[PDB]
């Protein structure tokens, strides 16, 4: 940022950019370095009431593999055929 | 009031990505004839 | 959503394969990249002069430990054993025992700091805010030995940095 | 409910479905067919069927797994063979996946599967290293990630933690040599588990 | 209370010295025994005894969330303080 | 501007009290530049800051050439920043010791030490515990 | 009790196996010794050779002797092919091991085990 | 483990804005560099079919036309919320994949714009403390926090 | 002639330790906090410590990552090959003394068991700043040698 | 016993041997033997040394975590003896330097410093010495480093009574001076090997018996010197100093039979035909054994 302004222009011309808006060096704009105390928000079981375990226990309603053939019509395949992806229109090609 | 990192309001700004080289310098005919010119003033 | 990084038709008029040719022959793409690398020269470099100057840290970095104390001067740790449980590397060892005053306190709380994967597990687990990964990251030693912390090396690192990490607990503590 | 996972019942049909498609069409092989609660389909089968139902799930027009996603075993030392055998297998064509089991002793060849997928070639080669489990015809076994050399399949679960050998440079004979295992801190086993039940929808018969 | 043993060598606060015949005593040769010289034990002894007025009290340890779980002490016999298990801190009921 | 350019070095000279005080930093720390004092550490570490620089240059310390008796005038090391300042100089925080101080406490330690691996005050290990076992001590009196 | 084998049908055909492994093996160490500059002879290594096969000689299963030939010739491809270094060689020789006691007083002068 | 402290998604916005300026940098060294060029057209050509059989993913599929990528076919976390496209080369060579992974920088800048200006609030674990831990807040004054965090951590 | 001895020690203890010359073991992830003490921020050779070295121009071996068996006799040889003077810097709890590998079967427990080592670096991985703590370490004990006062009360 | 050193494990290196061993000279030759051996089973060795740390590197990997500890001392200096010795159970001393220099002659390290080491280690209550003396030790040699030997032998006995004095032959191994001396080019020698004369030193550590004896550790066979120059040339494939080390080689092995040798400590004599090709391989650019005296 203290480069002279001649070599701000040689530079810029030897890159074929403008190196000075973009630069790879940060400055001031970064963030403070000392911050405001947070207050983090809770989540959704943070209630007092309507709020029983039971009806919010992910892993009590896990259930053991359902068997479909133990050894002791249509064809079907695993799921519906892929869909055939589109072109990008934010840009085709390179 | 609850406080967290969060984007300003409105978002930010927009960020570039796409590709960009840009196009720079003379045609291939130009380039061989300043090449040519320089040889025959050289010769001369 | 996909696209093509490289499917192109070159031109072929006579001004196109003309380009090309003298691409070839006055190499102008490598000029072009020879031009990048002079900016760069003329660009301010990224150094910084260390050790006067440090690279910037968080209030959460993980560095060296310390065994911290309330501030009437007790040890903070009560021999839980949540740290050593929680290890990963099972890194820590610790025996406990009544204190002459009835107090539940540890008679050795060792870190291998060889073992340990410097993960901060142990100050998450901890339930008094007893043991800390601290900010300092300059004590490499010249022997294998050095590195085998008992809680005599804990605690002293703890009264060495204290002034640093409870202000850095200051700054971190609402976030966990 | 925001912190439970949601269910997706059309995906558990559709792969409850396929199951027993591909039971009807390889009953020769197929023993077991399950779905589990977070849609995923296994087929276990019979050793003997491994080329014929991983060929037929290539290669039938209405599977297409092209694209084997890893092959591994399991040591269960409690079954009479312990070595279980898992291939999970893609299918780009039907955005799917499906898993095949089958199973070996430490004495019984299972039938290498590099003529179905390539990919098979060092997965194969990982298993007789980790587990000892042999397979037949394959076009070069030998270990890939152990040392040279190298006594035991460590990844059995009666294989020590820390081995039997360690290394060490020993300056009279000026090389690396191999002696048995001392650990100044030996590692320090945990009991960890309640021994109040979790999860009575899996509780076995008494 | 880093009191020395006959042979010159530190106590611990965990009363730990190597005796007179033990070689391990060789490792502090040309080097030192490291011993932190802030015996909690004493430093918690120096806290006076906080007089309140109900039965029973809490202790969080002092500052909040940084302090240790909140506990609550009884202090109805007479002939003793309340101590609290985390902190060490004392308590006694007035009158 | 290649005027200017030039001045500005010749400021830093001016800057760093003459020629020789130039000199002496040049060769202590490879570093002429000239920054604002925020403070010294009672070591004789001075700290210095110019915002102007891009961040990670935007601060830095000068070694004192002497502490705790070790001649440090060209053995500077990264642990002789002392803890209150240690976290100003990493941009842990943005306010120094001069402005924000840390809380005093009876048990820390009033002088700052030094990586002292390699000397005769480094960390020697050794178990903390009590011996376990206690092994009956025959009579001293004769009788067998 | 009927199986599946791996090479051989029964003692007999293994057999072969194991004689056709052991004069590989026995061919090989000549250029072992040389290749890795070894300081054993021919002769102790053709000794330790014949100790490393005679110490599998009660076995009656052909399926466990198939799987003792596979490892045996996954040893020997190892040597033949410079894939082991001198260490990985010589280790079969234990010669910073001192000699563990064998006799009861021996083990009962030094430790608990058996 | 902890929500992001306050300022980062600042200085992670400014990190992105100029960061496809270096990757044109390194494209003006690579891309069309004949040196580069020669050393990479052409080299490793892995077709359709055998990429499939021998096991690739990613990049070493998509550098041979094979229109695949699970963060669009098998979605996980908030993946179908971002919109994003997939490089995909043409010739399945040491160059194309090169040119597909600097693309794929390109997207992922993308990407990280479209969560900066999407990110929700709210809690950063799933409020069940039979899974995650609770606050230590909570761990200290609640009965039943402390227990939790002690099961969980042990 | 003290004097003599004590300057010339001086003069060649500065020559070896402004010209340390690693071979980087870029064993696992502590070769990239290597790779990073190399780049611009910290740029290594500034202080004489050029990038990369062949082992037969090395004085410093830098130990970084995990140390298995299997690679334990390839390590020896390259350190063996080493002129002298000869240095070892363990990086990182790996190399250190197994870390994170420690009870594992196929890991040596700190490289120190195949080679001397003359400083330890800790951490998982040691940032890129503390192993040039670490380097800026293992140059002080060089400026401590008297390889020469030694020499002549022999 | 004390309970530290009451032996535990099984004899590896995270074992404890229960030694702990002050060894002087360690830096050398014989020492790195001898501190290998000692801590391959886990013993506490404490090495003094007067060189550069950098010249004590390759002891380092020899000892488990703590059970190597290094000290300065000087030669002069009974004060640096003292600290190395005072909490040890056994010292070795193995001290030498096969010429003179301005500093330190032979007198100076085969008597003065030996007397020196068995005197301070006799005040500090240490129970074990062993001292390395020479198998052609003589008070009448026209060698005055084995004059010397001779004299510090009798110092040693009579300040240390119980101590161990061990007589080697000439020792050869890789870093020996004896075959590589012949490879950098009337009389019987018995040479005999490095790892033999460090298991009997250990042995003797070991053996109760061993206290107060005088050892003569000697090869398995005896060779003219002639004889054995010749077939150190065909082993190295080569076509076939001080005045003071060409005494010494010109002496003849002296046979001693009322002292127990490396049998009456258990260890095989190692013969010269089974580790010459180890040592002298690095002299190849890239046999027929020597006639024994019987
Ligand atoms: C051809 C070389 C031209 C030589 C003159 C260069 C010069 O001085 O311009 C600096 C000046 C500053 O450029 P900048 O990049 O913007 O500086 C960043 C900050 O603004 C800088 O601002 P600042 O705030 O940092 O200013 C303070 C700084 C400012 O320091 C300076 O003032 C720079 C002093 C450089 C003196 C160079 C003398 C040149 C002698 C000619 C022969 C040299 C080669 C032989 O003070 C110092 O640090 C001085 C410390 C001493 C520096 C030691 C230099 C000695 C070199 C000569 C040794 C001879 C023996 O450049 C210009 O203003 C443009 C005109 C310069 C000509 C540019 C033409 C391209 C250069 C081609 C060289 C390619 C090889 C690589
Ligand atoms: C042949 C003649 C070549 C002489 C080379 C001159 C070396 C000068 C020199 O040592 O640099 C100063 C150096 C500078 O000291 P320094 O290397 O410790 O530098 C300290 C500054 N930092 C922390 C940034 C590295 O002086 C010395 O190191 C003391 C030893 C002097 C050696 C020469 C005495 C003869
Ligand atoms: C009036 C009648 C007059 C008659 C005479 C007229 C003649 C004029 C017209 C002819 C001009 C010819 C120019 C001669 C230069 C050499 C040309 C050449 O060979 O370049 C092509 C060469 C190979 O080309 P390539 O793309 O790799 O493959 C093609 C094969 N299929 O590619 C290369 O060689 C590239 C070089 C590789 C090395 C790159 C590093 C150098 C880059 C910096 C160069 C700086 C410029 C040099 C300046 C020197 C100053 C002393
Ligand atoms: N090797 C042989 O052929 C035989 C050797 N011996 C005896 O065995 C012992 C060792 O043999 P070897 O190992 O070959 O001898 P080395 O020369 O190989 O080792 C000599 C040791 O003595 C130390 N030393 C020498 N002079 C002094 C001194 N003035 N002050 C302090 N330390 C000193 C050296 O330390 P630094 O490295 O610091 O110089 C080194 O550690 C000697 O007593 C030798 O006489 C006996 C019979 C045969
Ligand atoms: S940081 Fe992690 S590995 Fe290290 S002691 Fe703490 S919990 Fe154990
Ligand atoms: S440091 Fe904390 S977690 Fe570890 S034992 Fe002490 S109180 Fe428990
Ligand atoms: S010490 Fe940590 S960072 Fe370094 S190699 Fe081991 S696991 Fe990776
Ligand atoms: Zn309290």
């Amino acid at each position: 940022a203290s480069a002279t302004r001649f070599i701000q222009w040689l530079r810029n011309w030897a890159s074929g950019r403008d190196l000075q808006a973009k630069l790879q060096l940060r400055y001031q704009e970064i963030s403070k370095r000392t911050q405001p105390p947070p207050k983090l928000p809770v989540g959704p079981s943070h209630k007092l009431s309507n709020n029983y375990y039971c009806t919010r226990d992910g892993r009590r309603e896990a259930m053991p593999p359902s068997i479909v053939m133990s050894s002791q019509k249509k064809a079907v395949s695993p799921a519906p055929p892929i869909k055939r992806w589109e072109l990008s229109q934010d840009e085709p090609y390179l | 009031k609850v406080k967290q990192d969060m984007p300003p309001v409105g978002g930010y700004g927009p960020i570039d990505y796409k590709r960009n080289l840009p196009r720079r310098g003379l045609s291939g005919y130009s380039m061989f004839a300043v090449g040519i010119g320089a040889l025959l003033f050289g010769y001369w | 959503t996909y696209k093509y990084v490289n499917l192109r038709e070159p031109s072929m008029d006579m001004k196109s394969v003309t380009d090309r040719a003298a691409q070839t022959l006055l190499w102008t793409e490598l000029i072009r990249g020879l031009g990048m690398t002079l900016s760069y020269l003329f660009r301010e470099p990224a150094t910084i002069n260390y050790p006067f100057e440090k690279g910037p840290l968080s209030p959460r970095f993980r560095g060296e430990h310390a065994l911290r104390r309330y501030p009437s001067g007790e040890e903070r740790c009560i021999a839980c054993k949540l740290c050593e449980a929680v290890c990963p590397a099972q890194a820590i060892t610790i025996e406990a025992e009544p204190r002459a005053d009835g107090s539940r306190r540890t008679t050795r709380y060792d870190i291998d700091m060889t073992k340990c994967i410097y993960c901060g597990f142990c100050q998450e687990a901890c339930p008094v805010d007893a043991i800390v990964e601290g900010p300092n990251f300059e004590f490499s030693t010249e022997t294998h030995e050095e590195l085998l912390y008992n809680k005599e090396k804990l605690l002293n690192n703890g009264d060495k940095w204290e002034a640093e990490i409870a202000a850095n607990i200051q700054a971190d503590y609402l976030y966990r | 409910r925001p912190t439970v996972r949601p269910r997706n019942d059309v995906a558990h049909k559709q792969l409850s479905a396929f199951g027993e498609y591909v039971a009807e069409i390889l009953p020769k092989y197929v023993q077991q067919v399950q779905v589990s609660c977070f849609n995923e389909l296994e087929i276990c089968i019979h050793p003997d069927g491994v080329i014929p139902v991983l060929t037929f799930l290539r290669d039938h027009s209405n599977a297409q797994f092209k694209s084997l996603a890893d092959l591994t075993a399991v040591d269960i030392p409690t079954r009479q063979n312990r070595f279980e055998i898992v291939y999970n297998l893609l299918s780009l064509r039907f955005n799917s996946r499906i898993r095949v089991k089958t199973y070996t002793d430490e004495l019984t060849p299972i039938e290498s599967s590099v003529p179905v997928y390539k990919a098979a070639n060092w997965y194969e080669r990982e298993i007789w290293d980790m587990f000892g489990v042999f397979f037949a015809n394959h076009p070069d076994l030998r270990r890939i990630l152990t040392d040279y050399g190298f006594e035991g399949h460590p990844f059995r679960k009666d294989f020590p933690l820390s081995g039997y050998v360690e290394l060490r440079y020993d300056d009279e004979v000026k090389r690396v040599v191999a002696e048995p295992v001392e650990l100044a801190q030996e590692f320090r086993k945990f009991d960890l588990n309640s021994p109040w039940e979790a999860f009575p929808a899996y509780r076995q018969p008494p | 209370g880093v009191r020395t043993s006959p042979t010159g060598e530190k106590v611990t606060h965990t009363g730990q010295v190597y005796d007179d015949g033990d070689y391990r005593k060789v490792r502090f040769v040309g080097r030192q025994k490291e011993v932190n010289e802030n015996f909690a034990i004493d430093l918690i002894a120096e806290q006076p005894v906080s007089q309140v007025g109900s039965r029973v009290i809490s202790c969080d340890g002092g500052g909040g969330a940084l302090g240790h779980p909140r506990v609550y002490i009884n202090l109805d016999k007479e002939t003793k303080t309340g101590t609290c298990g985390y902190c060490g801190l004392q308590f006694r009921q007035q009158h | 501007e290649l005027l200017q350019v030039l001045k500005r070095g010749l400021q830093q000279v001016s800057g760093h009290g003459g020629l020789r005080g130039y000199l002496r930093v040049l060769f202590r720390a490879n570093d002429v530049r000239v920054g604002t004092l925020v403070g010294e550490d009672k070591y004789g570490n001075k700290y210095y800051e110019d915002n102007k620089q891009f961040f990670g240059r935007h601060r830095w310390v000068i070694y004192t050439t002497e502490m705790n008796g070790k001649n440090t005038f060209w053995d500077v090391d990264g642990s002789m920043v002392p803890p209150e300042w240690h976290r100003w100089l990493h941009c842990m925080t943005d306010d120094p010791p001069t402005v924000k101080p840390p809380t005093a406490r009876k048990f820390i330690w009033t002088n700052h030490k030094f990586n002292l691996s390699g000397t005769p005050q480094q960390y020697v290990p050794y178990s903390t515990t009590r011996k376990k076992i206690q092994e009956w001590v025959p009579p001293s009196t004769p009788y067998k | 009790t009927s199986v599946k084998p791996i090479f051989s049908r029964d003692m007999n055909e293994a057999k072969r196996r194991v004689r056709e492994l052991y004069r590989a093996w026995y061919r090989e160490v000549p250029n072992t010794v040389h290749l890795f500059q070894l300081d054993i002879s021919v002769k102790q290594g053709r000794d330790k050779v014949r100790e490393m096969f005679k110490k599998n000689a009660h076995i009656t299963d052909p399926r466990v002797v198939d799987l003792l030939v596979i490892k045996g010739k996954m040893e020997l491809e190892e040597t033949i092919k410079v894939w082991k270094q001198r260490t990985h060689v010589m280790r079969f020789f234990h010669e910073t091991e001192a000699p563990r006691p064998k006799d009861f007083l021996s083990k009962f002068y030094v430790g608990h085990d058996p | 483990h902890q929500d992001l402290p306050l300022g980062l998604m600042d200085d992670i916005y400014e990190f992105s804005k100029n960061f496809s300026l270096r990757i044109d940098e390194l494209e003006e060294m690579l891309t069309n560099n004949r040196i580069w060029r020669n050393r990479t057209v052409d080299i490793g050509i892995v077709t359709a079919e055998d990429a499939l059989n021998y096991g690739f993913s990613g990049v070493m599929l998509r550098g041979s036309g094979i229109q695949w990528d699970l963060r669009k076919t098998q979605p996980y976390d908030v993946y179908d919320q971002v919109e994003f496209d997939v490089p995909i080369g043409s010739r399945g060579d040491c160059y194309d994949r090169y040119l597909c992974r600097v693309e794929e920088m390109r997207q992922s800048i993308r990407i990280i714009s479209q969560c900066l200006n999407k990110m929700p609030p709210g809690e950063i674990k799933v409020d069940d403390a039979k899974v995650s831990p609770p606050k230590r807040a909570e761990m200290k004054t609640s009965m039943e926090s402390l227990i939790h965090h002690f099961k969980l951590y042990t | 002639g003290e004097y003599v001895v004590a300057k010339l020690d001086d003069l060649i203890n500065w020559a070896r330790r402004s010209s340390l010359w690693p071979m980087t073991f870029g064993l696992a992830c502590c070769a990239v906090e290597m790779m990073h003490m190399a780049a611009p921020r910290y740029d290594m050779d500034r202080f004489g410590v050029v990038f990369r070295a062949s082992p037969r121009q090395s004085d410093v071996m830098i130990v970084a990552g995990t140390l298995t068996n299997k690679m334990a006799p390839a390590l020896r040889k390259v350190y063996d090959q080493m002129p002298e003077p000869r240095y070892v810097v363990s990086m990182g709890s790996c190399a250190n003394g197994g870390g994170y590998y420690h009870y594992s079967y196929s890991v040596v427990r700190g490289c120190d068991r195949i080679v001397p080592v003359d400083i330890y670096v800790p951490g998982c991985p040691p940032t890129a700043e503390a192993l040039l703590y670490g380097i800026l370490q293992l140059q002080k004990k060089i400026k401590r040698e008297k390889r020469l006062r030694i020499w002549y009360r022999r | 016993l004390h309970h530290a050193v009451i032996p535990h494990g099984k004899g590896g290196r995270s074992s404890v041997s229960g030694i702990v061993a002050t060894v002087f000279g360690a830096t050398g030759f014989l020492g790195r033997y001898v501190v290998n051996h000692l801590g391959r089973m886990g013993s506490q060795v404490i090495v003094p040394h007067r060189c550069e740390p950098y010249d004590t590197m390759h002891l380092r990997p020899m000892g488990d975590l703590g059970q190597i500890i290094f000290m300065d001392w000087n030669g002069r200096d009974k004060d640096s003896i003292r600290r190395a010795v005072e909490h040890s159970s056994v010292v070795i001393n193995l001290v030498g330097r096969e010429w003179e220099t301005q500093n330190f002659d032979f007198e100076d390290v085969f008597v003065k410093i030996p007397q020196a080491i068995a005197q301070v280690s006799k005040e500090a209550g240490v129970e074990k010495f062993i001292h390395i003396s020479h198998l052609n030790a003589d008070i009448k040699s026209s060698s005055k480093y084995l004059r010397s030997k001779a004299v510090g032998e009798k110092e040693v006995r009579e300040t240390f009574p119980e101590a161990t004095i061990i007589k080697p032959a000439e020792i050869f191994g890789r870093e020996d001076r004896f075959l590589n001396y012949f490879a950098n080019i009337k009389t019987v020698k018995q040479p005999v090997y490095i790892v033999d004369v460090t298991k009997g030193i250990i042995n003797a550590i070991k053996d109760p018996d061993a206290r107060g004896k005088t050892f003569a550790f000697v090869g398995p066979s005896r060779y003219l010197l002639f004889d054995l120059v010749q077939y150190v040339f065909a082993v190295a494939h080569r076509p076939f100093t001080t005045r003071d080390k060409v005494e010494r080689i010109h002496t003849t092995d002296k046979i001693l039979p009322h002292l127990p040798g490396l049998e009456d400590l258990g260890v095989e004599a190692t013969p010269l035909e089974l580790k010459a090709i180890e040592v002298l391989r690095r002299h190849r650019t890239y046999v027929q054994p020597a006639k024994t005296i019987p």
